[PDB]
């Protein structure tokens, strides 16, 4: 039941008991003190076992600890050291973003979309931003294509920094997790050049950008790129080729390619397994038909294999920012379109058209046709989408976020079965997690 | 942020929206009806908004000497209950005053904690020579524009008895002015001399105009129209001859058939205050010139202000329940606020009989509470508790009082089989200051600017 | 009985050392405070965004390990605790059981938006606005997120606070 | 407490200043008031500004610890608790926390005498400076807390100097001063428990002979806020006490044995036995080498002395609060102290107290 | 995957009768972790109370007719037994479910404010 | 129309009984909003003006399609409520 719990050899039937003085009955009401008398052999499997159910050793695996990337109750289940079950207990960080959106303009909704991924910012308000342009039906030009690709790609160097060497860090190398941090403070000044804030950059708005390039950006933006290529080497020197790190992720949470298309994983979780799918190929966006660059898939499924597609993805990503900094366009970097963006300030107070608009974009916001649209983008983490509803309002009515973090804990279950609870740090730090996006 | 209600300056009962924030009115504007006003209010009504930011009963006043003091609720229903029982009023030794701008739900309400003390000198702020009204409130036809508004742009012959429609009606004003342009309209003024946007067909200033008219031509018209008009301005029952007024024109309505068929009623009321057709309706005036005539101990005004010709005794115990500060506010002994129209749902009753209600936009200033709540509280401290404890009930005893008052935006009129039995019960200018008509546009800023 | 207080006697923040125990019990204090003045360990409570600047404070560029500061993962290591991040109403019950575990002396600095009064987040329905609801707060760092530098600047104000401490004078003086 | 404290919403003080009260009583919601609550960094004060403090009354908390008013600032909103840095012989700092206060509690009170204080200069001295002080910067209403055994004549310096404190309070403040008189209050961290919970109480014997009527903390806390929102409680002596009547002794058996605590109580030094002379040499000599506040001379005598209830003064009845029992939480307050938990309920502490009392 | 402790299927219940049974051997499931949830949670109320509790509120809402509404509401109950019986609710949150809780006449609500 | 859903919509006590809604027309949609409460919808914070309330259905409108549509949600709901009916 649920507090406590209750054959090969043949069943003998032995009747007449007796000793040398006298029968089994004729000293029954004695013989319980006698323990060489008693009946019941405890061998026996059908012996009355009556155990209480102890519940299993099940360390919480929780908020204050610092390989959780936010505040995570994994309720981890183990007997020993294996493990048995675990049922994570997101909405820790469970802030309404979801709830929050419906009451405000499609502009004032932009802000909230920096604030589910920590690092990977201009990703994330991409896809919002293509949602608002797929359903406006109005198309960014090339410049303003060629600055989201660009920036998507520094975004993606940015987001695979705090996954790779947190995850190399939670392991136990402490050194790549600095050497890498250094070249983030050096990524966040373009982000904070072209923008203004470090990290949360409202930048990528429906309708192109914010403001144009300042000035010598490019400059300084390859300056870094001839830099950085030395930076990965040493990341491969201490991670790459040592056994302590091969051993540690090796055979390490295995995900069949058939099984990873069960759970719904996308990213490297799903090129991991040998798939050779990819969002920025199935579906070009925003300049990525226009650059060239080779996608990366494992052939094992576990830790060490995502690990070498990661790192593949860094020399992809600077492979594209070379391709992005040669290749750019001149002209606008938003659609000139009113409506849909604020006219220049020199225009604002020389025209009356200009000024009304200005006016009108800032108190009212504009209008969405209605329909509904589902655009899905190759987000650092994974497939990343938006399901936006268009009620003809100037604020979208539903606006449900699809975030690869969330389905990959799911999977936690299925993949951490069997493993140690050692295993369970690598997993989690392979699945990329940041739990602003999973509880969005 | 908006909400619909209504005006209560005037009787008409215009439907207005109001822009709030917070707990601040800024602006009202109209709400299209094409029944009453259809796009159009008053320079009065739309800009003695500010009114309610100054001069606001917020607190319970007591008087110690000669100046008020800020005193609690628990001690302000107890100093009426103190000094009630001082001076001991006896059965016409109490008398109730109601004003202008006071609800109906109060003014059915009050009547239960009077009859229960025994008392029936009760009435509003007017002048009325004759104690009982002249029309009566016996029959509702006696004081009702049975026409209603949406019955004037199809009419023929109007006469004006004694009323000065551009200060009495201005929205009422500009749709005679609307109708007398393409029309054969003819206007006939009976009254006081004034100046008006369109000429009438003027006779004079005296009542003796008014005998030789429904026998002339004046009046022969009259019956010439397939839909005549008879209106009967607020200022005819503060006159000396108001008794002359309805029997010398209800003969004219007695004779011919023409003017009330099964589709129209050329006698109409026009009245200016908001409360005078809810008293009506409710029996809420007295019928004795004796009563009228004691010398009250206890004089309880709720909402009302014009009572200078009112004979309050200096002796008397009198307790002002209202939202201002103003005329009926000096001679108080104990005052409870009340609350300001907006801030309140209040049942108020046109000129023409439509019942309008209120939509609450903001909370009572300070810590008013609402103008019938202080009565029943009143209620319990002299013994007196009545039954209603929630706005529903002080509805559910409307139901009792007649069944138009819960009729929302619905008016019952009077049928033509019984309409002419209430005809059958009858056989100068009342306003100074435009802008000094009502409290709020007294106490208002902006009509500062107006004089 | 017999009592007489003066009145001219200055406040312990505004009292001068008049002799030499006041000189005493102000070295001690100054040792004391000098200590957790540099030994400043935090508590590792990054929970959103915010969290991403309270790392690279650590990283080589800003280098808290300079000024002696050393996260420590355990409550009980750890004399601060930087609240960095949205508390959601399903974190705060665990918050209070992880601050009243800090052992005396203890200071908490508010960083972000979210942390200080409800942020972008204040009108959710599943959102603390601002922390101070639920554990007492030294400091506030405004931003979103604050810079590297702004925290650390935060940082610096907290220890000219802690340098302040008058404890054992207290005892002396105003006990 | 429940939804919203005051009685009416406009409530005018002894000082003509008319008070309105906003909200519906929550964090948000505010009364008007603004309540000085001297000594709130004690134990006493923790609950008294706490309960002022949620229901909207601005708190104007005079201490002298820099590190303890920290966590007083959680209870109320943006401004509703306000921290005022003072000392009793600073008379300047005094009036800072009165200039703006409609109410004055007074909560300063010790025991033991220090090396920059005397009993009296305490329990009068701070009391008749700061009574005197709000009286000048017209405060409506003071409210005092004395000790629950109050004597001019006594020869018990505490009970002296509080009872003296009743006096001096009244020729300053005058006749609107009230005086509350609280017994043994019980709650966590209660300096009345702390003496029972301690395993090496020397004396334990002596010191725990003496007779108390224990009251729940809280509703003395509430005693204080019903009286605060009222001025028909001025001029009034209120001696606040639980019905059942309890011994320390009869405490001290029935705390260890909810603990638990056959070897153990003869060797850990539960009951120490020691002459009277050992004992009042003891508390002398450590008052010249202790520098935390110990066992005190004055505290050997008390425990000679039984508590009083006076006739003169009013119950909680006469506030509309029935007094709680000791018996209905004394559990959980030791809770943190003590296979399957036993949770010894109202009814079966009698039972527990029937164990202690069979010899 | 594998479901955790003390789980059942989501299933539409096409039965009036079998949804009665279902609900009185939950009730005794109830009442028979009432020692565990005064240990688990160290409440301060014995094992009677928390019974009295649990009665108090099986009583409560007995009287439901909706059959579509009756399996939401066994859906509900159902995970209200899971999270307690898991121990998941905090500490805090069980304390002030039991904490919870005649009204006055219209004279004092009039003077202080009434809602 | 029913059903008791109000023991699944999980809303608190006071909206079935101490709360009424307006569904009205603003002008070819109808919408409904719960009518402001009596006390405390509004004070004034004496600390920086802000506009302070405990209403928590201030802020909520529901835009409907069909006047039946809204009154079916109402009577599901088990709200009370009332039409205000627009002029022509
Ligand atoms: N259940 C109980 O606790 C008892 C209640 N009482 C009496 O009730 C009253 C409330 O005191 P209580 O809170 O319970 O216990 P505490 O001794 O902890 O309260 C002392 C309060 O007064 C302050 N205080 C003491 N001396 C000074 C001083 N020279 N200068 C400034 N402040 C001083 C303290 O400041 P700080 O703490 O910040 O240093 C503290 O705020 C006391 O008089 C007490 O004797 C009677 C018997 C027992
Ligand atoms: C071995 C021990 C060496 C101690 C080293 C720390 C010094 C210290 O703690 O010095 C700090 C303290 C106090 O500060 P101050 O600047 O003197 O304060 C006084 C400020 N006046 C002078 C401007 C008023 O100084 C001392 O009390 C000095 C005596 C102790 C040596
Ligand atoms: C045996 C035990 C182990 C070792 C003990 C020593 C540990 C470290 C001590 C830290 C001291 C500290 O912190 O002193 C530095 C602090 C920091 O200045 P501040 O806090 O801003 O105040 C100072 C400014 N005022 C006072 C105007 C506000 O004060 C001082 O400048 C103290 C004054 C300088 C003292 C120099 C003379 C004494 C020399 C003694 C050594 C021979
Ligand atoms: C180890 C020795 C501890 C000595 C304590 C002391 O010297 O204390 C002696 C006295 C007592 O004062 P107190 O301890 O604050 O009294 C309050 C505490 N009671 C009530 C328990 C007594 O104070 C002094 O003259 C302090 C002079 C400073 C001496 C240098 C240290
Ligand atoms: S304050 Fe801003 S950066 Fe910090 S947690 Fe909140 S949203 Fe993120």
């Amino acid at each position: 039941n649920d507090f406590y719990d209750v054959n090969d050899f043949f069943p003998v039937q032995v009747d007449g008991i007796e000793s040398s003085l006298g029968k089994y009955e004729e000293f029954a009401k004695d013989a319980h003190e006698w323990e060489s008398w008693n009946l019941q052999n405890e061998d026996h499997p059908e012996y009355p076992v009556k155990r209480t159910k102890i519940r299993h050793f099940t360390l919480n695996f929780g908020p204050q600890h610092p390989a959780a990337h936010g505040v995570l109750r994994l309720i981890l289940e183990l007997h020993g050291e294996e493990i048995l079950r675990s049922d994570p207990h997101v909405g820790l960080l469970h802030r309404g973003t979801e709830k929050l959106i419906e009451s405000k303009t499609y502009m004032q909704a932009l802000p909230y979309f920096d604030r589910l991924d920590y690092v990977s910012m201009m990703t994330n308000e991409q896809v919002f931003s293509l949602a608002v342009e797929k359903l406006l039906n109005l198309e960014v030009p090339e410049r303003g294509q060629y600055i989201r690709t660009l920036f998507g790609e520094i975004t993606r160097v940015l987001n695979h920094l705090m996954s790779v060497l947190s995850h190399a860090m939670d392991v136990g190398a402490l050194t790549p997790f600095l050497w890498g941090f250094e070249e983030r403070e050096k990524l966040m000044e373009f982000y904070e050049r072209v923008s203004g804030a470090r990290l949360h950059s409202a930048y990528v708005r429906p309708g192109g950008v914010s403001q144009d390039l300042p000035a010598g950006l490019l400059d300084d933006i390859y300056m870094w790129a001839t830099q950085f290529g030395d930076r990965l080497d040493e990341t491969e020197e201490l991670l790459t080729d040592s056994r302590i790190w091969k051993q540690r992720t090796i055979g390490i949470g295995e995900v069949t390619a058939e099984d990873a298309l069960n759970y719904g994983l996308s990213g490297v979780m799903l090129r991991g397994s040998g798939v050779p799918f990819d969002i920025r190929k199935s579906q070009p966006y925003d300049a990525y038909d226009k650059v060239d660059f080779d996608i990366a898939v494992g052939t094992k499924g576990d830790c060490y294999d995502r690990y070498l597609i990661r790192m593949t993805e860094f020399r992809q990503s600077l492979r594209i920012i070379e391709q992005c900094c040669n290749q750019m366009p001149p002209g606008p970097v938003k659609v000139e379109d009113f409506k849909v963006a604020p006219p220049p300030r020199a225009l604002m107070k020389e025209d009356m058209e200009a000024l009304i608009h200005h006016f009108l974009l800032y108190t009212k916001g504009y209008a969405v046709p209605a329909g509904e649209t589902y655009t899905a983008i190759e987000a650092p983490k994974g497939e990343m989408a938006v399901y936006v509803v268009s009620d003809g309002s100037e604020r979208p009515y539903r606006c449900k976020i699809r975030a690869p973090g969330f389905a990959h804990l799911g999977a936690f279950d299925h993949i951490a079965r069997g493993h140690f609870l050692p295993d369970a740090v690598a997993i989690i730090g392979t699945m990329d997690l940041v739990f602003g996006e999973v509880d969005r | 942020k908006r909400t619909e209600t209504i005006d209560v300056h005037d009787a008409l009962g215009s439907n207005v929206r109001v822009d709030t924030r917070g707990i601040e009115v800024m602006r009202v504007l109209p709400r299209l009806n094409d029944e009453i006003n259809e796009e159009w209010i008053s320079d009065k009504t739309r800009f003695a908004c500010d009114g309610l930011k100054t001069q606001r009963l917020t607190k319970p006043l007591i008087r110690q000497g000669n100046t008020f003091v800020d005193a609690t609720w628990e001690e302000a229903l107890a100093t009426i209950a103190e000094g009630f029982q001082k001076v001991q009023p006896k059965e016409n030794e109490i008398k109730a005053i109601v004003g202008s701008l006071t609800d109906l739900e109060s003014i059915v309400a009050l009547k239960d904690l009077v009859n229960k003390l025994g008392s029936e000198n009760v009435s509003t702020d007017g002048d009325a020579t004759t104690v009982p009204p002249a029309h009566g409130a016996d029959f509702r036809s006696n004081y009702i524009f049975n026409s209603t508004i949406d019955n004037i742009e199809e009419a023929d012959q109007i006469l004006l008895v004694g009323t000065n429609p551009r200060h009495e009606a201005a929205v009422l004003n500009a749709r005679i002015r609307k109708v007398w342009l393409r029309s054969d309209l003819e206007v006939h003024h009976v009254g006081e001399e004034f100046d008006s946007t369109f000429e009438l067909n003027h006779l004079g200033s005296d009542v003796n105009a008014l005998a030789k008219a429904l026998t002339g031509e004046v009046g022969k018209k009259l019956s010439e129209a397939s839909k005549p008009l008879i209106i009967i301005g607020s200022g005819v029952t503060e006159t000396q001859d108001a008794e002359a007024v309805y029997a010398t024109v209800a003969k004219f309505v007695t004779s011919n058939a023409n003017i009330v068929t099964p589709e129209w009623n050329g006698f109409n009321l026009l009245h200016r205050e908001a409360s005078r057709v809810g008293a009506l309706d409710v029996g809420f005036t007295t019928q004795s010139p004796e009563v009228a005539n004691t010398k009250a101990k206890f004089i309880y005004l709720l909402g009302a202000d014009e009572i200078v010709n009112k004979d309050i005794p200096k002796d008397a115990f009198v307790v002002y329940q209202g939202h201002h500060g103003d005329l009926g506010a000096s001679f108080a002994d104990v005052i409870l606020p009340g609350s300001a129209y907006t801030e309140k749902t209040a049942t108020y009753v046109n000129t023409e009989g439509r019942v309008q209600s209120t939509r609450a936009a903001t909370n009572p200033p300070g810590v008013a509470r609402e103008d019938w709540m202080i009565i029943r509280a009143l209620s319990e401290y002299l013994g007196a508790t009545l039954p209603y404890d929630n706005l529903y009930e002080m509805r559910s005893r409307l139901a009792d009082v007649a069944p138009h008052l819960l009729r929302h935006e619905v008016v019952e009129p009077v049928s033509e089989g019984i309409a002419k039995v209430g005809f059958q019960s009858l056989v100068k200018n009342p306003i100074e200051n435009f802008y000094f008509t009502d409290v709020i546009s007294k106490s208002s800023p902006t009509m500062a600017k107006c004089v | 009985y017999s009592s007489d207080l003066p009145t001219d006697i200055p406040v312990l923040s505004k009292r001068p050392h008049t002799n030499l125990l006041d000189y005493t019990f102000t070295t001690f204090d100054k040792m004391k405070n000098w200590a957790r003045k540099s030994s400043f360990w935090p508590m590792t409570f990054g929970l959103a965004c915010c969290a991403v600047e309270m790392m690279h404070v650590s990283a080589p560029r800003y280098d808290q390990d300079r000024l002696g500061i050393i996260f420590r993962a355990s409550p009980r290591q750890s004399d601060i605790m930087i609240v960095a991040g949205t508390v959601t109403n399903k974190m705060a019950p665990a918050l209070r059981q992880v601050y009243d575990q800090m052992p005396y002396p203890r200071w908490v600095i508010s960083m972000g938006s979210c942390a200080n009064g409800g942020g972008y987040y204040h009108y959710s329905y599943s959102v603390v606005r601002g922390v101070d609801r639920i554990v007492p707060v030294d400091i506030y760092v405004p931003g979103c997120p604050p810079t590297s530098e702004a925290l650390m600047y935060g940082v610096f104000q907290l220890q000219k606070k802690m340098m302040d401490g008058q404890t054992h004078r207290m005892w002396y003086r105003s006990y | 407490v429940s939804t919203f404290p005051l009685k009416s919403d406009i409530n005018i003080t002894k000082s003509g200043k008319t008070l309105l009260s906003v909200g519906q009583g929550g964090r948000s919601s505010r009364t008007g008031f603004t309540a000085t609550v001297f000594g709130g960094t004690g134990f006493l004060g923790r609950v008294v500004v706490s309960k002022l403090a949620k229901h909207g009354t601005n708190v104007v908390v005079p201490f002298r610890n820099d590190r303890a008013r920290r966590q007083l600032k959680v209870n109320g909103d943006l401004g509703v608790v306000n921290f005022v840095e003072f000392d009793i012989r600073n008379l300047k700092s005094i009036e800072d926390s009165v200039k703006y206060s409609d109410i004055v509690i007074n909560l300063i009170g010790t025991e033991h005498f220090s090396k920059n204080f005397s009993i009296e200069d305490v329990n009068i001295g701070a009391a008749e400076r700061i009574a005197k002080a709000a009286k000048e910067a017209g405060v409506s209403r003071l409210i005092h807390v004395s000790s629950y055994n109050a004597n001019p004549s006594s020869s018990s310096d505490f009970y002296a100097t509080k009872g003296i404190g009743e006096q001096v309070v009244r020729d300053n403040f005058g006749p609107d001063a009230t005086i509350v008189r609280p017994a043994p209050m019980y709650f966590r961290n209660s300096p009345f428990l702390n003496e029972l919970l301690q395993i090496k109480a020397l004396g334990g014997n002596v010191i725990f002979k003496k007779e108390v009527y224990p009251v729940h903390a809280l509703q003395v806390g509430e005693a204080i806020e019903r009286i605060a929102f009222d001025d028909a409680t001025a001029g009034q002596t209120y001696e606040l006490f639980g019905k059942e009547r309890y011994s320390k002794k009869e405490l001290r058996e029935m705390i260890k044995h909810i603990i638990h605590i056959g070897y153990y109580p003869y060797s850990a030094g539960f009951y120490l036995p020691a002459p009277e002379p050992f004992l009042y040499a003891f508390a002398l000599i450590r008052q010249y080498i202790s520098s935390q506040p110990r066992f005190n001379v004055d505290q050997l005598k008390r425990s000679h002395i039984n508590q009083e209830i006076d006739q003169s003064a009013k119950t909680f009845t006469d506030l509309g609060m029935v007094p709680d029992e000791l018996s209905e939480y004394l559990y959980r307050y030791v809770k943190p102290h003590i296979q399957n938990r036993t949770v010894y309920s109202k009814e079966d502490i009698e039972k527990l107290r029937d164990y202690v009392n069979t010899p | 995957t594998n479901p955790t402790a003390f789980a059942q299927t989501t299933r539409y219940v096409k039965d009036s009768t079998e949804m009665r049974t279902l609900v009185l051997n939950l009730y005794r499931r109830y009442l028979r972790h009432s020692r565990g949830f005064v240990n688990n949670y160290n409440l301060d109320i014995p094992a009677s109370q928390v019974r009295t509790k649990i009665r108090q509120e099986f009583e409560r809402q007995r009287f439901v007719k909706d059959l579509p509404l009756k399996n939401v509401l066994y859906m509900k109950a159902q995970m209200e037994f899971q999270e307690l019986v898991n121990f998941w609710k905090q500490q805090c949150h069980v304390m002030q479910y039991f904490e919870s809780i005649k009204g006055d006449s219209f004279v004092q609500k009039f003077l202080k404010g009434a809602q | 129309t029913d059903l008791a859903k109000e023991l699944v919509s999980g809303a608190p006590k006071e909206l079935i009984t101490e709360r009424v809604a307006r569904i009205y027309q603003e002008t070819e949609t109808w919408k409904i909003d719960w009518d402001i409460l009596n006390k405390g919808n509004r004070w004034e914070n004496d600390l920086m003006g802000y506009q302070s309330s405990s209403d928590y259905m201030q802020g909520t409108i529901l835009k409907f399609d069909t006047r039946e549509g809204a009154i079916r949600f109402a009577k599901g709901q088990g709200w009370d409520y009332y039409i205000q009916e627009p002029k022509v």
